[PDB]
RNA sequence: CUCGCACACGCUUACAUCAGUAACUAAUAAUAUACUGAUAAUUAACAACCAAUAAACCAAAACAACACUAAAACGUUUAUUAAUUACAUUGUUAACCCAACACAGGAGUGCACCAAGGAAAGAUUAAAAGAAGUAAAAGGAACUCGGCAAACACAAACCCCGCCUGUUUACCAAAAACAUCACCUCUAGCAUUACUAGUAUUAGAGGCAAUGCCUGCCCAGUGACACCAGUUUAACGGCCGCGGUAUUCUGACCGUGCAAAGGUAGCAUAAUCACUUGUUCUCCAAAUAAGGACUUGUAUGAAUGGCCACACGAGGGUUUUACUGUCUCUU
RNA sequence: ACGAGCUACCCAUGAGCAGUUUAAAAGAACCAACUCAUCUAUGUGGCAAAAUAGUGAGAAGACUUGUAGGUAGAGGUGAAAA
RNA sequence: ACCAAAGCUAGCUCAACAUACUAAACAAAUACAAAAAUACACCAAAAUAAAAUAAAACAUUCACCUAACAUUAAAGUAUAGGA
């Protein structure tokens, strides 16, 4: 019915989907971290 | 991610072990079989299909056991029976007229004389008369009863030639195996399973059958009444 | 609504005084005045009672063969709890001949006692309800080791309007620094049974101290004066909750203040030591709007700790105190009035 | 959405997430679910006697300082072991096989406070 | 056959060794020098790690044959929660006793005598039942694990209330969780009742024998019924480490030596977790037999002989509302041969204290059809319990 | 006037005290839980972390006495090892979360319906038009596509379509669509991750829809088995012309031709091309509306299923009263 | 490359359905909590990038719902609404 | 008269040279859900580049298109091309 509230916060889900261990457990996430470091991001992951 | 199967249990247990159903999902997570999922919570009763299984290797002779209870099993369409003999109990597939407090004999001896086949007996195909009704038939000696198990289904022994037994399966197909294969005489319990009626669409969901898709598919060449010849005999005896 | 959870067996340093502030009860050292109008009844067998007590000691300490306890520390919980149960049962059975009430009494084994009351006011400091007056609520959920419940109430110790020069200690501080913490759950008033139980009165309570409140534990924590304070707080909380449950089962509450005092006896037992308390509830109007002109105060009579045995060794009891046994005998032989 | 620049601490998590603030553990978990604390694991603060110690946290201002000469291995050897080895060599008693008497240690695993493994906190 | 293990969930086989390790006289180059894994180097093989200093918590479990008490002959242990297939039948076979339906004559005479009754018997029993089922807990419907011990202790206190009239019950004391060990060899089978019971009442004075010599001699002509397909050791724990020692719950010089009554409680919320009445009766038979064996072997000796003074023990099992009473008289010790005298047992079974209890008032068609309280009440079960309690005096 | 207390998840100090608000935030002031500065705070008993290895163990939870089918989470005991010695670490505020906002929206659980929470109106006048509510003479659907809305009623019936409960186009379509029990086909004689820890009374790929009467003809074409013949339509799908004839309308009948058969039973102006407002009867004073009959519908038709039937439906049409501002005609 | 914290469907673990008629916990009936959204009127840069009020259907089941996980685009899932 | 407008600086870009090429800080913790001292393992992996465009369409073809051999000529020559 009403949209826009699709983001229901959850720390466990956030850390299991975009956490550091989740990023590093796959080579694609490692490449994502490499791209963020090359760009100079202050926060690489959650 | 990859899921782990629930069947991690090496030791045999009489008590029902809890099982994790998976609806059409393989180890990857994609649907491989459609129309499965959302069933009722069930436990698994460990069934010993190898009927002739002596307790101790010191005495390999035929052994007699006693039926304790005939109970319902949600996993299969048949009704199972707890049978105790020696120092251990086990679940087996109950035949048609097995009741609580019955005698069961399990033998592998073959002689020139056929044994009077009762309903609870488990004798090799070579020791049974030429035209008996059998179930839980075996492929290779010692392999185990993979074949007939469903409620009310039973094959028929046809003939024994050259140390080799031929049976007729419920699909009216002839199966050739060694005469040493252990089989149980009689029909499987719950013969009225074919005559049961599902009262509503909810009973299918209780059994765990998701409704079919609504996509209308036009019938192809596969559709129609295909009158085929009977397939040739399936033989498992490895001729040298 | 929100309420404090008051624990009888507490680890706070000086919690007896805080419990007195919460309860409006005054603590008097020593036994209450003895009603010397008694008949020459106590001709019992002191030797037989000593034999029974020593047999219980030896059975729960050396005779009873249990499973091999790998921790060599030999925790006194599993050593004293069955001992306390068997001692209570044996004493009740032996003294029931002299006291017919104990035969008709019911013995509760580790059955909870719940009480919930109000005391004073408090302006809400934080939240959207800041600046409004909220009454302080307290709840006691005790688990006495052994309880004795009877049919008729025991007689009072002092009259209803008995006055004491000693005043209740009042704290110029919040209860959260005891420390106490607020919690919200079901606030039940429970005596040991439901209201339909014909035994709406009781006789005596038994409380076994936990391993957390051991004398050696307190000494290692550098607490010597708090050994008696632990007993005082336990008795003050438990007996008051028990008498309040009795009064509110009889039908008295803040606006229906109690007409006849409710008396209570309590025995608190460590692994080795014993202590005895007597509590008399007279006033139940502890709320702010009814305590404005309330002169009556609750009274708790207390006794100092006193050991029963001394380093029993190899099925032989070395030391024994007959005065503790006599005090237990008097507590169990106190009888309701006959009419 | 949620914040990423703030540090991930124990306050911003569920009940099942309870992370320490950096303190060292003092024991383990026993049998009945309780925590068993080991007295060997807690740091024992070795404090000296300051009653007869005639030293103050501050120095006299009129007192002079010194030229910065950091201590080094060669200087320490010269102050400690060089005179002894020199005396032994002059007397002819110097033994290259055994140098333990001059303060040298063959292995570190023997003594209590070891250097390379750094068994002492401070 | 059909192996019950699955290759996907079983422990994986170690990966095949690198091709370097099959070359004779060649030293593989691995990553063990850098203490971390790096591709391109061979997999190092490590010897079994040996913790020269043994740690209690983090060491491997010692094998069973290393234990000093390990013995070759497997003993069939019966512990507290053992289940028996043919409960009464296997119990009788393993214990060598003859079963009797009714309670003993002296028990009946003590029970049916109105003089030994309580002042207000029916009212006190109803009050105890109501307190146990409803009043003892703040919850509306208390659980069986709660109201089974409560009702058992309430009945015990009701029986104790008769000590005023009978000044002989003071010779008894209760006991909780005491180890019982009674091992015997029967028909070349080493059985051992070993474990702990719910509650145990002990007394200074022995319980007089109840079986008469006529019944004892008639027991000689009785034959124990046999079950062929099932072995007598069904449901027992086959153990290889044990001690052949008659260890009762107490040490020597105990003041209350003779066990009077065992108390068993089926305090479990689930029917599968509870015992069947048959299995409960078997458990009581075996535990009373173990206690009687301990007493007989501490009084007379370890020799296998017929007892001129039989040892009689009592037991009560409580499901919460169903009571099973048992009086077992051990008369012989030699159980290897089946041609001798058999022990005796009176098993009074399926005794309902009350039919049903309604914790809440059931309302049908806007009216109360049945009020709060137990529907159906059989005081005879309580009378038998009181007779068992007062059997000593 | 009554959505209040607490906990879980989530936000991080937005919480408390003092001081200031000319301006910054409140959609405006007063002042301040929402702005600024300074100082303090949430103290564990509630919660997180809190044994393994073998063996005895089929007997449901629903007041559980004992039973039903869909067969059902939730446990002890025994034996071997489980550092043994106070006080460990962590969450404790809030008027708060997700919606760009101090948003009439979306939010799990335990308690009671107030003993707790708040204010519809910034101040006037009382124009039109608009939204909401109440009441109404006589009439009582005459208004309108439709009785939509409203109403002092809140009933009885007749048809079409789907058996029924249910699901669907989040955000213009909730249905006559899908699914459904039932009935039919086809595809498989079998082992360690789906199917399945199952074995043809089984498991998949599908069609049509309970039940009752039934499902008529055809392998000529295209598919599928058979590796060619031959079998299959509850497979894809098709089931006729021309002309004269009984006594005038018709054609029982005959001649001839092509086909694999030439549309059987049933129903019928239908949700069924156009002619159509087909003809006739009932209902109304009037009817292209509704229902019942006639019926070549040369483009109806039998599991892409054909016919009736109970119950059912916010599905689509038609009536009888009762009801009323829908309307006469608004106030 | 990143997405199943919304939604489609599953997998583990939990929680809810008060009252009334009924031998019934009958994919029964009335009506609450709860879940959907039939009709109308406002709203149409609004309270709202789908709402409010009135009125409706289900309401012991093919029912809702909390937490965690999985199926990722030449695909997933789908009681087919492309 | 408000609103306003104007500075010359921070710094950037293109090259050349150049040591030879992942800057500084790393006391403690950092791939448990990162900044959380501490327990009997599993660790790991490779299989062509495609198309948008041009040929006025589009199927064969379409340089450069993250692979060192640079410069002056041979030479836009021989050849390869739905030629
Ligand atoms: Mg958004
Ligand atoms: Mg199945
Ligand atoms: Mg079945
Ligand atoms: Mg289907
Ligand atoms: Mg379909
Ligand atoms: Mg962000
Ligand atoms: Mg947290
Ligand atoms: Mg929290
Ligand atoms: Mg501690
Ligand atoms: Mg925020
Ligand atoms: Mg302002
Ligand atoms: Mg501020
Ligand atoms: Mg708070
Ligand atoms: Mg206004
Ligand atoms: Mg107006
Ligand atoms: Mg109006
Ligand atoms: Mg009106
Ligand atoms: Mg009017
Ligand atoms: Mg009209
Ligand atoms: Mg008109
Ligand atoms: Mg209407
Ligand atoms: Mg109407
Ligand atoms: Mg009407
Ligand atoms: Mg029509
Ligand atoms: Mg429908
Ligand atoms: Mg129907
Ligand atoms: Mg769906
Ligand atoms: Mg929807
Ligand atoms: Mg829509
Ligand atoms: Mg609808
Ligand atoms: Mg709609
Ligand atoms: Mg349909
Ligand atoms: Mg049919
Ligand atoms: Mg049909
Ligand atoms: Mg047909
Ligand atoms: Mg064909
Ligand atoms: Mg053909
Ligand atoms: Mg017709
Ligand atoms: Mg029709
Ligand atoms: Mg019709
Ligand atoms: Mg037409
Ligand atoms: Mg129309
Ligand atoms: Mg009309
Ligand atoms: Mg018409
Ligand atoms: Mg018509
Ligand atoms: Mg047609
Ligand atoms: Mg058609
Ligand atoms: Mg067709
Ligand atoms: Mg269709
Ligand atoms: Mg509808
Ligand atoms: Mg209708
Ligand atoms: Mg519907
Ligand atoms: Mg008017
Ligand atoms: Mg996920
Ligand atoms: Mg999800
Ligand atoms: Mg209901
Ligand atoms: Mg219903
Ligand atoms: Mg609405
Ligand atoms: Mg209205
Ligand atoms: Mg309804
Ligand atoms: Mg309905
Ligand atoms: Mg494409
Ligand atoms: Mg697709
Ligand atoms: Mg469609
Ligand atoms: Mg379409
Ligand atoms: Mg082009
Ligand atoms: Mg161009
Ligand atoms: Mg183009
Ligand atoms: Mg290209
Ligand atoms: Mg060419």
């Amino acid at each position: 019915k009403a949209r826009g509230n699709e983001y229901q916060p959850s720390n466990i889900k956030r850390k299991h989907k975009h956490g550091w261990v989740r990023r590093l457990r796959t080579p694609t996430g490692v490449q994502v971290i490499l791209r963020r470091m090359h760009k100079g991001r202050k926060s690489l992951s959650h | 991610a990859t899921s782990v199967s629930w069947k991690s249990r090496t030791k045999y247990t009489v008590m029902p072990v809890k099982m994790r159903k998976s609806g059409g999902r393989n180890h990857t997570g994609q649907i491989q079989v459609h129309g499965i999922g959302g069933g009722h919570k069930q436990r698994y009763r460990m069934i010993d299909f190898l009927r002739f299984r002596p307790e101790h290797e010191s005495k390999p002779g035929p052994f007699e056991e006693k039926v304790i209870a005939v109970r319902y099993d949600p996993c299969r369409s048949a009704d199972i029976a707890l049978v105790a003999g020696g120092n251990r109990k086990r679940w087996i597939i109950a035949t048609e007229n097995m009741k609580a407090g019955d005698t069961v004999l399990n033998s592998d001896h073959i002689g020139r004389m056929a044994v009077a086949a009762r309903e609870g007996d488990a004798h090799p195909l070579g020791a049974l008369p030429v035209g008996t009704l059998i179930n839980n038939v075996e492929s290779e000696p010692g392999r185990g009863a993979q074949y007939i198990r469903a409620a009310g289904t039973c094959g028929v022994l046809l003939r024994k030639v050259n140390g080799t037994a031929i049976i007729q399966l419920p699909s009216k197909r002839q199966m050739q195996v060694l005469e040493t294969c252990i089989a149980t005489v009689g029909r499987v319990s719950n013969v009225d399973h074919n005559k049961r009626v599902i009262g509503k669409a909810g009973r299918n969901r209780w059994l765990g059958k998701r409704p079919n898709s609504g996509l209308w598919q036009r019938k192809g060449g596969w559709a129609g009444r295909k009158i085929r010849p009977l397939p040739p005999m399936k033989s498992y005896v490895k001729l040298p | 609504f929100m309420k404090y959870v008051v624990y009888p067996q507490t680890f706070a340093l000086n919690a007896d005084n805080w419990y007195q502030s919460f309860t409006k009860t005054v603590f008097l050292s020593g036994l209450p005045p003895t009603p010397a109008k008694l008949e020459p009844e106590p001709t019992l067998d002191i030797t037989a009672l000593r034999e029974a007590v020593c047999d219980c000691l030896l059975q729960e300490h050396f005779f009873l063969r249990r499973k091999k306890r790998a921790p060599v520390i030999q925790d006194r919980e599993a050593i004293a709890s069955p001992f306390l149960d068997q001692l209570v049962a044996s004493l009740t059975g032996l003294l029931s001949v002299h006291n017919p009430v104990l035969a008709a009494a019911a013995l509760d084994c580790k059955r909870p006692v719940h009480f919930f009351w109000l005391r004073g006011e408090e302006i809400i400091p934080r939240g959207h309800r800041k600046g409004r007056v909220d009454a302080l609520r307290y709840q006691i959920n005790d688990k006495p080791h052994n309880q004795i419940r009877i049919s008729r109430q025991l007689p009072e110790f002092v009259p209803l309007d008995y006055s004491i020069p000693i005043e209740v200690p009042v704290m110029s501080c919040k209860p959260d620094k005891l420390p106490l913490f607020k919690r919200q759950y079901e606030n039940t008033i429970f005596i040991g049974s439901k209201t339909a139980d014909p035994l709406c009165y009781g006789h005596t309570q038994f409380h076994l101290l936990p391993d957390k409140l051991k004398r050696e534990k307190l000494l290692k924590q550098n607490c010597a004066d708090q050994i008696e304070v632990v007993f005082r707080a336990n008795a003050i909380a438990s007996l008051f909750a028990w008498t309040g449950a009795q009064a509110m089962y009889q039908g008295f509450w803040s606006e229906a203040d109690v007409t006849r005092p409710f008396v209570s006896q309590g025995v608190i037992t460590d692994g080795k030591y014993f202590s005895f308390f007597c509590y008399q509830l007279n006033t139940l109007a502890l709320t702010a709007q009814a305590d404005q002109n309330n002169p009556r105060k609750n009274i708790c009579w207390g006794t100092q700790s006193k050991p029963l045995y001394e380093t029993i060794e190899d099925n032989n009891v070395k030391g024994f105190n007959d005065d503790v046994l006599l005090q237990l005998v008097q507590f169990l032989l106190n009888r309701p009035k006959e009419d | 959405g949620a914040d990423r620049m703030s540090k991930w601490t124990s306050k911003r998590g569920p009940r099942t997430f309870c992370k320490g603030r950096g303190a060292k553990g003092t024991g383990f978990h026993g049998r009945d679910g309780k925590f068993v604390q080991i007295k060997e694991m807690i740091p024992e603060l070795v404090v000296p006697e300051l009653a007869g110690f005639k030293l103050k946290p501050y120095v006299n201002y009129r007192a002079p300082e010194g030229t910065d000469t950091p201590l080094t291995a060669k200087q320490l050897f010269l102050e400690t072991a060089a005179p002894a080895i020199e005396k032994d060599f002059k007397a002819g008693t110097f033994d290259p096989e055994h140098l333990e008497k001059y303060g040298f240690e063959p292995t570190q695993e023997g003594k209590l406070f070891q250097l390379y493994p750094k068994n002492f906190p401070r | 056959a059909y192996e019950w293990g699955v290759r996907s969930t079983r422990k994986p086989e170690p990966p095949p060794l690198d091709r370097v390790y099959e070359i004779p006289g060649l030293e593989p180059i691995t990553y063990a020098g850098k203490m971390h894994f790096m591709p391109g180097l061979a997999r190092p093989v490590f010897p079994p790690w040996d913790p020269g200093w043994t740690h209690p918590k983090f060491r491997r479990l010692p094998p069973l044959h290393e234990h000093p008490l390990y013995k070759d002959q497997a003993c069939y242990v019966f512990h507290q929660r053992c289940r028996l297939l043919e409960g009464v039948k296997q119990a009788l076979w393993l214990t060598k006793t003859q079963l009797i339906e009714g309670l003993p004559e002296k028990v009946l005479r003590l029970a049916d005598d109105p003089r030994n009754h309580i002042e207000n018997q029916d009212e006190r029993v109803l009050n105890a039942i109501s307190h146990a089922r409803l009043w003892h807990s703040t919850e509306d419907i208390p659980k069986r694990e709660t109201y089974c011990p409560v009702i058992v202790d309430s009945l015990i206190q009701l029986c104790k209330s008769q000590i005023l009239k009978h000044p002989s019950l003071a010779r008894r004391i209760c006991a909780q969780n005491n180890t019982l060990s009674a091992t015997w060899n029967r028909e070349s089978i080493l059985l051992q009742v070993h474990g702990s019971s719910g509650a145990r009442l002990n007394a200074k004075d022995p319980l007089p024998p109840v079986a008469s010599q006529e019944e004892v001699e008639a027991t000689k002509n009785h034959v124990l019924e046999t079950f062929y397909p099932i072995s007598p050791t069904m449901g027992l724990q086959e153990c290889n480490v044990y001690d052949v020692n008659d260890d009762t719950g107490f040490q020597e010089g105990y003041p209350y030596p003779c066990p009077h009554t065992l108390y068993f409680l089926e305090s479990a919320n689930l029917r599968p977790r509870r015992f069947q009445p048959d299995q409960l009766r078997a458990k009581m038979i075996l535990f009373a037999f173990g206690s009687a064996l301990a007493q007989a072997r501490l009084l007379y000796g370890n020799d296998s002989k017929v007892l001129e003074q039989p040892v009689v023990v009592q037991s009560v099992g409580t499901d919460g509302r169903l009571f099973q009473f048992l009086v077992l008289q051990l008369n012989t010790t030699d159980l290897a041969s089946d041609e001798g005298v058999k022990n005796l047992a009176w098993v009074d079974s399926d005794q309902l204290l009350y039919q049903h209890f309604w914790c809440l008032p059931v309302i049908k068609k806007k009216v109360v059809v049945e009020p709060v309280g137990p529907i159906g009440f059989q005081p005879e079960t309580f009378r038998k319990f009181l007779a068992l309690y007062l059997h000593g005096a």
